[PDB]
RNA sequence: AGUAGUAACAAGAGG
RNA sequence: ACCUCUGCUUCUGCU
């Protein structure tokens, strides 16, 4: 009697005059106002209203079928159920003897359906039963706040794309006109419509669950570590104030958090190697003891497909052959002749906004091609000087099409950006400009269409045309915009320098290290570089904080180095990490600077200062270089914002606190070490004490040059003071 | 608004209020600053629940007798542990409450205890426990037509 | 050796162990009995702040009506409300210029918005003034009774199921001569004077904030009716657009997220400095943030931020301001008498204060009632300035950070300059400059200029310091964020929603502040094991082998002996806590799946079992939460659906009065919602659309299903015969 | 890091277990929860309730504890503040007569006498009840019933300084700090001066602490402690170096000061503020 | 009386 | 007297 029992009930409810008329003047529309429609107020106190009610008899609201389905008394004489109807509803009181009776003696289903229904729930017990933990680890460690995945598995849809499925799935004769596009919607209707198949769980249920697993979620979260979701899933357990609980999830991983893992492994690599006496023997050693989650390294590189600089570099040191390219917008790009050079420059774009942006400069030749399409591009400086481009549909010729104007750079797609496309998420994160402006015209080209133009063909016919529609055409079509249709995966061996140049069989310039980019990202899988060179806390931050405590806690053998043998300490190992946070153009002028100063506390003596050595110390590292410029501060890169820490006492980043006796570095304690005359502040300037007019007007501190041996001034040094300075009758040499 | 286009509007403003508009900070040194200053009175008096420190126990060890677990049976089994009663007097008089009344209830309670049969007690609304426990305090209430 | 806890401050910097300063283990402060009081303190007080500007009596309503704006400019340091148009207007116009293109699309998202949005939009509200009533009622009733009277009265064009036509409804409705309600004596028409039905249109109901920490005295809150709400959703909506692309706002980005922003916003300050340059914070609040703001104002922003947009939706954003300009409060619920001689006590209604006998009041009551005469209007008091608590946080945050927006140095070029954030009242200033003075006059600025529009910085509340430290809304700034566990101690205990609910919330609370607030772990499995106490107590589930006695002991020792893997039994069934750190993430039915007795697990999760009452996917395995500080909050919890997913009996009080038929009216409705959504599954995750009537969508889905039933061989020829039959005789029944 | 945290749990669950504040707590609790569930089920009965507790000495025996007695009143309880009036009845050895203003709202009988002896002889001492009208209400205990939530707030601080300290020195720092039982934190003060605790003294001492705010929670508490932090910051901000400033000092001073009424917790709290702003004074 | 604390509770409503 | 009903429901807002 499929549909029997509910047309019965809503003739016994035609039958009653007020019910009717609700059913034949409500609009579904207006159903959704009247469902609502209630005295009871959501309770504003639940926790004391529960501890009261829970003294009570019969607390709980259960269905009035409850009287069918359960005795009205247990074995014990206790009263289960009442025929007192809960306040606006048919349901009616009961004890919770009730649950518990039901619990031991009510009927028994079946729970086939559970698992699959549960399934996000049920693969949380799963990763966490077949995970491993490794040692507990303590130190200080920066947990930077930022969005992150919070439900493994996911598919990837839009609400929108989700409830589609979902429809599909669930209700699928409620679905309405329109109907599934996507290949991978179809697919997962499919394969969920046959794991559901005579699931007799609540389709609210079904739906929710439907909903959190396959919409993909996030948060923000303060987080040190791998930043992929399973990782996220046990923040709790993994990170703490003080430690770290090393632990890989069961599971496999994701290829695409491999791959994400695998990039910035290798630009960690590639940075650190670069700043090392021999960089090959220093990168090719990181690539031999590095693993991520536990798989070297070296065998991830053999078996990997990813196509990127840093990756490349470390595929040639170890002998695996590459593909000269690099991926943008799930195309892969082979550059064919020609080159050009990354430069940043503001710029307006359509939208009205400014943007520092890296631009590349120069002529390039590409082959591209994708899983359904490919082309020929020929490029400049924001020139698409030329498109030829071909795939199964016009569609996936489309598709790549829009890419390349993107990829272009060009002014006209620059000044067609239309509506809300911002370059900082909402917490002043700076985005990528190139997937932004991707993702904008995938979503809407008709502006970058038009916006575009045309140009008139040839009759060298077989150089067919695309227009401002998404037409084929003939005679017209856009602007170096054409169609048409061996070895673009094969995988060269080429040879790499100690410098990390990379050169084919014939020897030409594939890859320099410059080349590859200075984003600092955080890696979606764990890396354990297990290496003399890398801190055994991985991040910028942690550079930082590392090389200060290290130095700290090292401090009495430091500073007799410091006093009998400064170069061997300058040139310590441990210093070159920390390089990486220095803008390379700096380097030499800050170590020179840095050594000077140094030279002159030792020289004036009576001027020892611990903290002005600690701080200053890592600066040293690097072969000195002596100039005019004085510096107030130097700047360091950390997650592609500049700090800078200042030469004269405290800054936000590096700083002394009095109260605790602490050096404060990031936020983070970093241990203690525990006259008026300042000698390594300014070179070849000593500090006496406060201000004097008697000697004269407040210079700047880049007029000071203009002074004599012995002459004193008035500067304004920093942070607001006002100080006596002295040039020296000797200065120092180093 | 349509047509607004500013022009030195705020800089006017500001060039015409007085002075005595202002955020002027003051130097904080906590070496130069007072004390706070507490209230007078009377002496502050205890307005816990329960007594703290001032408090005793009857205590059984290890409880074996029938009951372990319900409080009235563990509370006769406590108050068995004490021979030493005597004569209720008053020795502090609430001042402002009817003294007497108090000593009652003692006596009531300790009786009603002693003859107590079951796992609950509860006291005869007599008129000295009605009056420690407000009953009937409460104004009765009225229209205010009628007492206006 | 006197033992004091706050000596520690000499070892331990006061933000490393802020968590003890706040004293949340206790509960927080209640009033008792009429708000009435302070609605009278916060609507002299608005009057004062503005009591230099211009009286007009409203045409309309006949409320007296005071006008500051462009009044005369401050004198002094005390709270003023006379903001200046043509300054908030340079702010606007200086918030345009640094932003190009952000007014416009924050415009066209609003537009879409008010195109796409359902009038269902405004069930989403709490307690809401019902003008059709006179007293407070759930939004969604609200909004019923609206559109019921609204009909009855000939306004229907919201029939279309869009908000803009209710909205069309709001403004035709008070074209009519005489709105008709009914009264339950039985039942009785009653016809509200147009002057009337204005003036309850134009209401916000007033009561005191209770559970409110961190005060000695009590303050009011407002609630506005159906006629405002829905206006005044799409003004914040505007307001929100622009807020989220501001790099100074702190709306409407929350915990993490906003500590992440106001740490960029340092990062980029300092980057812009130079090294010369001193830099200090002001840790702000501005005295009697919502008393001086001003709908007149908020007109001025909402025209200038629309400037160049359709005339519609500039006129229809004008309406929330326009609307709160001519706002009244009602006085709240009056006060109680009490004669000592006769031991009688009486309930006055704040109506009555219009006209009684002032001898009843102590002098501070009487001084109030006295000043408050002249604005009442029936039964209600005129409140022209101010916005009342909260009502426009977002648009009040944008006149805010406009604020701090003046303070780049290309816009001064003076010897200082600032940025900052800004939530509502709350802000971080930062203020560079080369010496101290320089610092001083920029602070001096940005004081005066915030005096210009109505915002008055307090003295009293704010403080400043080298940049370095700082508190905002109680995140506490040393050189970067620190925790503090004591402003979530409130939510760890039993939430009170169920058995299944709250042992998820539980462990997801002890979770989320070990990730979010410095919870350390010897600390949380301390917390799991107090938790699993509570729970115990309050639902009476202790363990099965225990020997407490309740109600609930001896069913649960029968379940407890009779059960063979007892670690498979849920908490609530007398089992044991299997929780630890590792597994504070996995609902503890899935933890104990593979161990229950398969009988037990079958009724447990038996779909078919009467506890578990279901509604709505997107109300599913959903909390309300009230934090220690803040608005309620929605949270999700992670549970399998069982027996223990049960909801615990309705509030009967309203059994005793006159709106006891509202109980009946309710049941009806439900009963037609339930056999509804027995046709239409998918009700219940999507909303469904039409014109249709309930019952006709009702038949034509039922002949429907029967048909391809009877074809899929699912049904017999009789079964289907009859089917089609009960739908005739159905549709004949309809026709009386 | 479970091992690791069961390891510094013990050491905690010690501590705490055995102060005297952790006795507060419970009576607190049973009280609250007796009364609020007998307030519920027996609105029109003068309902008797024993004020018990049990524990178990260091000596590792189970001991039931008796106080005294609750006699609550008529409990129709509707509003969350409305109020149960009922009668206590406690037994102590103190005399009263020697600090009555302690004891205003109280009626002390003498109902006995306990024997003490030795060897020359014995003594006997007089036993008082505490007899006195109170009452609570609805929020008032569920608030008391949640008494162990003070146990977190202490904890919680107490972990935060272990862990401070093992993220520096890189390892844990509990062993340590539990057992070289050096006194390396100021949180008393004697005739002599400033006096210093261990981790242990610091555990109980802000366990106290967050169980005297519950006890005696109050407005005058909650404006006492927001307003009082803000001068607790600004004397930080001095002692970090960031030459903080004020707009209005008096006012802030006022709003403090207006706070403390007659809380016999918020005055003592207003007092350890001076005591605290004292010592600094004198270390600089 | 007591709770409390700027206004309430110390049962309300109805018969 | 006694009977009946009620224990958040004339009072808990806003992004
Ligand atoms: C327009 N582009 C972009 N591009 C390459 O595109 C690749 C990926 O694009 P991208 O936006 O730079 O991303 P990328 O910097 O790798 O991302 P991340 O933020 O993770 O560092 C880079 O390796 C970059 O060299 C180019 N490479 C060359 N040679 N010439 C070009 O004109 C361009
Ligand atoms: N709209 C709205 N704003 C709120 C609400 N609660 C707090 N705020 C705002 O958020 C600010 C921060 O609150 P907190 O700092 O947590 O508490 P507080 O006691 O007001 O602040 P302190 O002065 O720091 O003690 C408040 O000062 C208000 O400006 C609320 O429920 N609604
Ligand atoms: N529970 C709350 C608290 C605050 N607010 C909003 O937040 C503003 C700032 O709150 P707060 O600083 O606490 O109060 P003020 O109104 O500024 O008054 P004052 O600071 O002088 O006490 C209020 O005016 C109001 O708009 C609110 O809507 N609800
Ligand atoms: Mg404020
Ligand atoms: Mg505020």
């Amino acid at each position: 009697g499929s549909g029997m029992e509910r047309i019965k009930e809503l003739m016994e409810m035609v039958k009653n005059s007020r019910m009717r008329e609700i059913l034949t003047t409500t609009s579904v529309d207006h159903m959704a106002v009247i469902k609502k429609y209630t005295s009871g107020r959501q309770e504003k106190n639940p926790a004391l209203r529960m501890k009261w009610m829970m003294a009570m008899k019969y607390p709980i609201s259960a269905s009035s079928r409850i009287r069918e389905m359960i005795p009205e008394k247990d074995e014990d004489g206790n009263t289960l159920w009442t025929n007192t109807k809960d306040a606006g509803s048919n349901r009616v009181l009961v004890s919770p003897n009730a649950v518990t009776w039901w619990n031991r003696a009510g009927p028994v289903s079946d729970v086939v359906h559970y698992p699959r229904v549960y399934k996000m729930y049920f693969d949380r017990l799963e990763r966490l039963t077949h995970g491993t933990f490794g040692p507990v680890k303590f130190y200080n460690q920066v947990k930077v706040r930022k969005r992150v995945d919070i439900n493994p598995g996911h598919k990837d849809l839009t609400s929108r794309e989700a409830q589609e499925v979902i429809m599909e799935v669930v209700f699928p004769n409620e679905v309405g006109a329109r109907t599934l596009s996507s290949d991978a919607q179809l697919t997962i209707t499919k394969e969920k419509k046959e794991e559901l198949k005579n699931c007799k769980i609540s389709p609210i249920m079904v739906a929710y669950m439907l909903e959190r697993e396959l919409v993909r979620r996030t948060r923000f979260l303060p987080i040190a570590g791998a930043t992929s979701s399973t990782y996220v899933e046990v923040l709790h357990l993994t990170q703490g104030t003080c430690w770290e609980q090393q632990y890989t999830p069961g599971g496999e991983a994701e290829n695409d958090d491999l791959d994400q893992t695998l990039i910035i492994a290798s630009r960690n690599i590639v940075r650190r190697s670069i700043v090392a006496i021999d960089p090959l023997a220093s990168l090719l050693s990181m690539c031999h003891t590095t693993s991520i989650s536990s798989e070297p390294l070296v065998e991830i590189l053999r078996s990997n497909p990813t196509d990127e600089q840093a990756v490349n570099i470390c595929k040639a040191a170890l002998g695996i052959r590459i593909n000269n390219s690099f991926s943008f917008g799930g195309y892969n790009f082979k550059r064919v002749k020609g080159s050009s050079q990354r430069t940043e420059k503001a710029v307006l774009t359509g939208n009205l906004q400014t943007l520092t942006m890296t631009i590349f400069e120069g002529y390039e030749e590409f082959n591209v091609s994708g899983k359904r399409a490919s082309a020929v591009l020929k490029k400049g400086a924001q020139r698409l000087i030329q498109a030829i481009i071909g795939g199964r549909t016009l569609e996936d010729i489309l598709n790549l099409m829009i890419t390349l104007m993107v990829f272009s750079q060009e002014e006209k797609m620059l000044k067609a950006v239309r509506g809300d496309l911002n370059f900082v998420n909402r917490a002043n994160q700076r985005l990528n400009p190139m997937y932004q402006l991707l993702r904008h015209f995938q979503k809407d080209s008709s502006t970058l269409l038009k916006n575009w133009g045309t140009e008139e063909i040839d009759p060298i016919m077989g150089i067919a045309g695309i227009m401002p529609d998404g037409t084929i055409n003939k005679t017209q079509t856009l602007m170096g915009v054409r169609l048409s249709q061996y070895s673009f995966n094969e995988r060269i061996r080429v040879n790499i320098d100690k410098y990390l140049r990379v050169r084919n069989e014939k020897g030409e310039l594939l890859i320099s290290p410059e080349e590859v980019s200075e984003a600092q990202g955080q890696e979606k899988l764990p890396i354990n570089y297990n290496s003399s060179l890398m801190w055994e806390v991985n991040g910028p931050e942690s550079i930082l904080t590392n090389t200060y405590h290290w130095i700290i806690k090292n401090w009495e053998l430091l500073k007799t180095q410091w006093m009998t043998d400064p170069t061997v300490l300058y040139n310590r190992i441990e210093f070159e990490p920390f390089q990486t946070l220095i803008p390379k153009g700096n380097r030499a002028i800050y170590s020179g600077f840095t050594r000077t100063l140094f030279q002159q506390m030792r020289d004036v003596e009576g001027t020892f200062d611990s903290i002005q050595i600690i701080k200053l110390l890592p600066f040293s590292a690097h072969p000195p270089s002596l100039g005019r410029t004085q510096f107030s501060s130097f700047t360091l890169n950390i997650r592609g914002a500049p700090l800078r820490l200042l030469i004269r006492g405290n800054s936000q980043v590096f700083n002394y606190n009095q109260m605790e006796n602490v050096i404060i570095v990031l936020g983070k304690s970093v241990g203690s070490p525990e006259s008026s005359i300042e000698s390594a502040v300014l070179r070849g300037f000593l500090i006496l004490g406060k201000a004097n007019s008697k000697y004269g007007p407040v210079l700047t501190i880049g007029e000071l040059d203009k002074l004599g041996r012995g002459e004193k001034a008035n500067v304004l040094i920093g942070q607001g003071d006002t100080v006596l300075v002295m040039k020296r009758k000797r200065d120092s040499s180093i | 608004v349509s047509s607004f286009k500013a022009n030195g509007n705020i800089e006017a403003k500001l060039g015409a209020m007085s002075e005595k508009v202002n955020a002027q900070i003051e130097s904080f040194d906590p070496r130069t600053i007072r004390e706070l200053e507490l209230p007078e009175g009377k002496f502050c008096t205890q307005r816990s629940k329960f007594l703290l420190m001032d408090a005793m126990k009857l205590s059984v060890l290890n409880p074996a007798h029938e009951g372990e677990g319900i409080p009235m049976k563990d509370a006769k089994a406590c108050l068995d542990t004490f021979w030493g009663w005597k004569k209720a007097t008053i020795i502090k008089k609430h001042e402002k409450g009817v003294n007497t009344n108090y000593l009652m209830i003692w006596e009531q309670l300790l009786e009603s205890i002693k003859e107590m049969e079951g796992k609950f007690l509860n006291l005869k609304k007599t008129n000295h426990l009605k009056w420690g426990l407000g009953e009937g305090q409460a104004p009765e209430k009225m229209d205010f037509e009628d007492c206006k | 050796m006197d033992v004091n806890p706050m000596l520690i401050f000499l070892k331990v910097p006061v933000q490393n162990a802020i968590s003890t300063t706040f004293p949340y283990t206790g509960d927080p402060p209640y009033s008792h009995g009429t708000g009435t009081g302070y609605t009278m303190d916060t609507v002299i007080r608005t009057h004062d702040y503005s009591s230099r500007g211009i009286w007009k009596t409203n045409s309309e309503t006949g409320a007296q009506q005071l006008n500051p704006i462009d009044g005369p400019l401050p004198e002094d340091n005390e709270p003023s409300g006379y903001a200046q148009t043509d300054c908030v207007l340079e702010l606007i116009e200086g918030l345009d210029r640094s932003h190009p293109g952000l007014f416009e699309t924050a415009c066209q998202e609003t537009i879409d918005a008010i195109q796409q949005t359902r009038v269902d939009k405004l069930t989403q509200g709490r307690q809401t003034y019902d003008w059709t009533l006179n007293r407070n009622q759930p939004a969604a009733t609200a909004l019923a009774n609206t559109i019921e009277v609204f009909r009855k009265n000939g306004y229907k064009l919201n029939e279309s199921g869009r908000l803009i036509d209710f909205l069309k409804d709001v403004l035709l409705s008070f074209e009519n001569d005489s709105m008709e309600v009914t009264t339950h004596f039985g039942k009785k028409r009653v016809k509200l004077t147009k002057k009337n039905y204005l003036i309850r249109a134009l209401t916000l109901n007033t009561m005191t904030k209770d559970a409110e920490r961190g005060k000695l005295k009590r303050r009011a809150i407002a609630t506005p009716g159906m006629q405002i709400r829905g206006f005044v959703y799409f003004v914040e909506l505007l307001a929100r657009n622009i807020c989220e692309r501001l790099e100074q706002s702190g709306l409407p980005v929350g915990g993490n997220e906003k500590k992440a922003k106001l740490a960029n916003v340092i990062k980029k300050m300092m980057a812009k400095s130079t090294d010369e340059e001193l830099s200090y914070t002001i840790t702000g609040d501005n005295t009697k943030w919502n008393e001086n703001q001003n709908p007149r104002i908020f007109l001025a922003m909402v025209l200038r931020i629309t400037a160049g947009q359709p005339e519609w939706f500039r006129d229809l954003l004008a309406v929330a301001p326009i609307m709160f300009s001519n706002k009244v409060a009602r006085l709240g619920r009056g006060y109680m008498f009490e004669s000592k001689s006769m031991h009688l006590r009486t309930q006055i209604s704040a109506e009555n204060l219009s006209d009684i006998n002032l001898r009843y009041f102590n002098e501070d009551t009487k001084k109030k009632i006295e000043k408050i005469r002249h604005l009442m209007v029936e039964g209600t008091a005129s409140l022209s300035p101010g916005m009342m608590m909260g009502m426009f946080n977002m648009l009040s945050t944008v006149l805010g950070v406009s604020v701090l927006n003046l303070g780049q140095r290309e816009i001064l070029k003076r010897t200082y300059w600032w940025d900052g954030l800004q939530s509502s009242d709350d802000f971080a200033l930062i203020i560079n400059g080369h010496f101290k003075e320089d610092i001083q006059q920029g602070v001096n600025h940005f004081y005066r200029t915030c005096k210009l529009v109505g915002i008055n910085m307090s003295q009293k509340k704010s403080y400043i310091n080298k940049t370095g430290t700082f508190e905002f809304t109680s995140f506490f700034y040393r050189y970067g964020f620190v925790a503090n566990f004591s402003m979530e101690l409130p939510s760890f205990g039993v939430a009170g929603n169920n058995e299944s609910a709250d042992m998820s919330i539980g462990t997801t609370v002890i979770k989320t502040n070990m990730i979010n607030n410095d919870l350390g772990p010897a600390t949380a499995q301390m917390a799991i094991q107090l938790f699993i106490k509570d729970y115990r107590y309050t639902y009476r589930c202790h363990r099965g082998d225990t020997n407490l006695e309740t109600r609930r002991t001896k069913s649960i020792k029968r379940l407890w002996t009779e059960t063979i893997s007892k670690a498979g039994l849920l908490v609530a069934d007398g089992g044991p806590n299997p929780y630890n750190l590792r597994n504070l993430h996995i609902p503890e039915v899935c933890l104990k799946w593979s161990l229950m007795d398969p009988d037990y697990r079958g009724r447990l999760c038996n779909p078919n079992n009467p506890f578990v009452h279901h509604m709505e996917v997107e109300s599913t395995n959903l909390a309300v939460v009230m934090p220690a500080h803040g608005p309620a909050k929605s949270l999700e919890y992670d549970a399998v659906a069982t027996t223990h997913s049960w909801t615990p009996k309705r509030n009967r009080s309203i059994l005793n009065t006159n709106q006891r038929g509202i109980l009946e009216d309710e049941r009806i409705y439900q009963k037609c919602c339930q056999v509804f959504e027995k046709f239409f599954p998918s009700s219940t995750y999507r909303r469904p659309i039409g014109m249709a009537s309930m019952l006709d969508a009702m038949l034509s889905r039922a002949r429907i299903d029967a048909r391809i039933d009877l074809e899929s061989g699912r049904i017999s020829s009789q079964d289907f015969s009859e089917i089609t039959n009960t739908c005739k005789a159905i549709e004949a029944l309809k026709r009386q | 890091i479970e091992h690791i945290a069961s390891r510094r749990r013990n050491f905690f669950t010690a501590e705490v277990s055995q102060c005297r504040a952790s006795e507060y707590i419970m009576k607190a609790v049973y009280i609250n929860t007796a009364l609020l569930n007998s307030s519920c089920t027996a609105m029109e009965e003068y309902q008797v309730i024993p004020i018990i507790t049990k524990c178990r000495d260091t000596s590792g025996q189970r001991r039931t504890n008796l106080y005294g007695f609750i006699i609550k009143g008529r409990s129709h309880l509707r509003n969350d503040t409305d109020v149960v009036n009922f009668i206590s009845l406690e037994f102590s050895l103190t005399d009263p007569r020697n600090e009555i203003h302690k004891w205003e709202k109280y009626c002390v009988l003498e109902i006995g006498d306990m024997e003490i002896r030795t060897s020359i002889s014995t003594i006997m001492k007089p036993v008082y009840l505490y007899v006195r009208t109170n009452g609570t209400s609805k929020i008032k205990m569920k608030w008391g019933m949640e008494m162990r939530r003070c146990l977190l707030q202490s904890l919680q601080q107490v972990e935060s300084m272990i862990e401070a300290e093992s993220a520096v020195k890189e390892k844990d720092m509990t062993e340590p700090f539990f057992r070289n039982r050096e006194n390396d934190w100021p949180i008393g003060e004697s005739p002599q001066g400033i006096e210093k605790g261990t981790i242990g003294k610091v555990c109980r001492v802000l366990l106290a602490k967050s169980v005297f705010n519950s006890i005696y929670a109050s407005a005058q508490l909650e404006g006492f402690s927001a307003e009082s932090r803000k001068l607790l910051l600004l004397i930080q901000a001095f002692r970090d170096n960031l030459d903080p400033g004020t707009f209005d000092l008096k006012g802030l001073y006022e709003a403090i000061e207006e706070c403390i009424i007659n809380d016999p917790w918020v005055l003592l709290n207003a007092s350890w503020f001076n005591s605290f702003l004292k010592a600094v004074q004198l270390s600089m």
